């Protein structure tokens, strides 16, 4: 699946390039207080 | 190590590891020659 595999469709879940846009905004709305990982000590 | 923090085991950077039993984020490489791999 390619940026244009849509063409006339502005599907938004093109991998950026892998965390496609939409994944990205969503995963970025919310909001996580985890800590990163190899780096909490 | 740096998958997870900090690791005992001496050999690193195999190709690649298939699906294995117990493991951990990457899953490491089978020590029967162990092996952190990825």
């Amino acid at each position: 699946i390619i940026p244009g595999f849509g063409g006339d469709f502005n599907l938004t879940l093109l991998e950026p390039v892998a965390r496609s846009a939409i994944e990205d905004l969503l995963f970025d709305k919310v909001t996580i207080a985890d800590p990163g990982y190899m780096q909490g000590y | 190590g740096c998958v997870l923090g900090l690791v005992n085991s001496s050999l690193f950077v195999e190709d690649c590891k298939l699906p294995l039993g117990q493991s951990l984020c990457a899953l490491p490489d089978t020590p029967s020659t162990m092996r952190l791999a990825s």
